[PDB]
C-alpha cells in the first residue's frame, strides 16, 4: 500500500488548487483517505476524510467550505480542492490513511503549497 | 459462601450492565 | 480536544532516557499516537493506542500513561532519534495533534 | 431524527453514542418493508447484526 501525491504547487490569492492522492497498491474505494495540513511554525492539522467510493466526507469544522474532497475511480485517486487561497494556506498537505484505526500509518510524500 | 456466587457476579446483583462493553471509556 | 506538548525543544545525549509529555484536554484514556517526522519527509507512525508499536519500529520506543497525561519514552537514544515527535489523539472526530516536540 | 434521544450537555463522546446493538428494541424504528421481496431474512450469526448510533 502506497500513496503517491502530485508535485509542488504555486498559486495566487483568490485562486483554487486541486491536490491529488494517487493510491498505488489498492482500490481507492476501499479505505478512508484522510487529508492533513502541515504549516511551518505551527503543527500538523486534520482537514477531513473521504471514503472514495461512497462519496462520504467528514470535514473538520475549521475547514468547512475551505476544502472539498472528491474521488475518481477511473484512476484510483482522491482529490482535494482548496478554495479562496490566502497567505495562511502556505503549508504542506498530506493524504494519510488509517487502516486499523483512527491513526495515520500510511502517508504521502507531501505537496508543498505557496500562496 | 454458597453457590449463589453467579448472582453476585452477574444477573440479580453487582450491577453488571451486560449492554456496556468492557473498558468503557478506555482501550478497545 | 486540545492535545498539548509543553516542551517544544528537549535536550538529550546519545544514550539517554527522555519523556515527552502530551497532556490531553479531556479524557480519551487510550487514544494517543506518536509520530516521527525527519526533515523533509512524512511523519511516520511509532505508537498507537499509547502503548502499541507499528510494523517495523525499533523496540526502544515505549508509550505509557493514560487518562489525560500521556508520555513517550526512548530508552537508548540513537543518532536517528534527533527529529520531531508528534503526539496524536484518535478518540474524537476533530483530530488535533498538539504542536510538536523537538 | 428523534428529539427525545438528545444526548445531555454533560456527554463529551467522540461525536456519537455507539450503543449495544441489542438496544434497538427500546427505540422507535421506521417500519419499511420491501415491496418486491419474495422472502427476506435477518441475520444473527453470533448475535443480531444491528448498528445503533445516537448523535
Amino acid at each position: 500500500v502506497q500513496l503517491q501525491q502530485s508535485g509542488a504547487e504555486l498559486m495566487k490569492p483568490g485562486a483554487a488548487v486541486k491536490i491529488s492522492c494517487k493510491a498505488t497498491g489498492h482500490t481507492i474505494s476501499r479505505y478512508w483517505i484522510d487529508w492533513l495540513k502541515q504549516r511551518p511554525g505551527h503543527g500538523l492539522e486534520w482537514i477531513g476524510e473521504i471514503l472514495p467510493g461512497s462519496g462520504s466526507t467528514n470535514y473538520n469544522e475549521k475547514f468547512k467550505g475551505k476544502a472539498t474532497f472528491t474521488a475518481e475511480k477511473s484512476s484510483n485517486t482522491a482529490y482535494m480542492q482548496l478554495s479562496s487561497l490566502t497567505s495562511e494556506d502556505s503549508a504542506v498537505y498530506y493524504c494519510a490513511m488509517g487502516v486499523r484505526g483512527n491513526y495515520f500509518d500510511y502517508w504521502g510524500q507531501g505537496t508543498t503549497l505557496t500562496v | 459462601s454458597p453457590s449463589d456466587f453467579l448472582d453476585k457476579l452477574m444477573g440479580r446483583t453487582s450491577g453488571y450492565d451486560a449492554r456496556i462493553r468492557p473498558n468503557f471509556k478506555g482501550p478497545p | 480536544i486540545v492535545m498539548t506538548q509543553s516542551h517544544k525543544f528537549m535536550s538529550t545525549s546519545v544514550g539517554d532516557r527522555v519523556s515527552i509529555t502530551c497532556k490531553a484536554s479531556q479524557d480519551v484514556s487510550t487514544a494517543v499516537a506518536w509520530y516521527q517526522q525527519k526533515p523533509g519527509q512524512s511523519p511516520k507512525l511509532l505508537i498507537y493506542w499509547a502503548s502499541t508499536r507499528h510494523t517495523g519500529v525499533p523496540g526502544r520506543f515505549t508509550g505509557s500513561g493514560s487518562g489525560t497525561d500521556y508520555t513517550l519514552t526512548i530508552s537508548s537514544v540513537q543518532a536517528e532519534d534527533l527529529s520531531l515527535y508528534y503526539c496524536q489523539q484518535h478518540y474524537s472526530t476533530p483530530r488535533t495533534f498538539g504542536g510538536g516536540t523537538k | 431524527n428523534d428529539p427525545r434521544l438528545k444526548l445531555p450537555s454533560d456527554f463529551r463522546g467522540s461525536d456519537a453514542l455507539t450503543v449495544d446493538p441489542t438496544m434497538y428494541k427500546c427505540l422507535w424504528k421506521p417500519d419499511l418493508f420491501f415491496a418486491n421481496e419474495k422472502s427476506a431474512n435477518f441475520h444473527d450469526v453470533t448475535q443480531e447484526n444491528i448498528l445503533l448510533f445516537i448523535f
